[PDB]
Parts: C-alpha cells; structure tokens; sequence
C-alpha cells in the first residue's frame, strides 16, 4: 500500500480521537494499524466509545489491527 | 455563498435566521470549510481547480 504516510486527518476523526493520536505522535497509516485494541486504549482519555470510532474508521477502507509493518521508513 | 439561491448572505444575515451572533456561524462555517480540506473529502473538487 503506497499511501500510508499520510498524517492525522487522512481518516476524519473526532477531536477526542485525534488529540489521543497526536499526544501519541501517530499519523501516518502504517503505524496506527500495528498496535491492537489494548494496545491502543492504554493511553489516558480513550476508551470503548473512541475504540468504536477507531473500529469504524479503519472498517471504512478495510484494513484492521495486525499489520506491524517494518523498514518504515 | 450564492448556492440555488441569490445571494451569498452576510455572516450575520445567516445568523439571523438561526439567532446567532454571527460568531458560531464563522466558526461552523470554517468547520465545515476545514471538513472539506481533506483527501477522500476533496478528491474530486482538486481535481476540479485547474492546476
């Protein structure tokens, strides 16, 4: 997949959702598909309602939580 | 803007059909502005600017 250096509002999501990626410095796609569910709810102010948000968003173009891609960059 | 209708009513003009202080009509309007600059929200209006 060639566009997933793309950062934060390449998905449209929720400030709740978007100030949680950038205090976890994750914009582009092939790093915010790596981690899973727990993985990604252990940063504070996130929870199952945003885990919904993040279940719907990535369910929007079809890949899920499992690619751990590497030499990126 | 002047969309299927004619006029392109003032900040306050459209704050006076809701009853806002023409400040959260700027605001909505440059949320929604910021709404369309995304890709895959502005994938076929780029395309659209001559460039």
């Amino acid at each position: 997949d060639p566009i997933l250096l793309r950062p934060v509002d390449d998905l449209e999501l929720t400030v709740r959702s978007a100030n949680c990626l950038k205090a976890e410095a994750i914009h582009y796609i092939g790093d915010l598909v790596q981690r899973t569910e727990v993985e990604l709810l252990k940063t504070p102010n996130l929870g199952k309602k945003s885990l919904t948000e993040i279940k719907d968003v990535l369910a929007s173009r079809g890949l899920s939580l499992g690619m751990r891609l590497e030499n990126w960059p | 803007f002047g969309i299927d209708m004619n006029t392109d009513y003032t900040l306050e003009e459209v704050g006076k059909q809701f009853d806002v202080t023409r400040e959260r009509i700027r605001q909505i309007e440059a949320k929604a502005l910021r709404k369309l600059r995304h890709p895959s929200r502005s994938e076929v209006l780029r395309s659209f600017l001559d460039d």
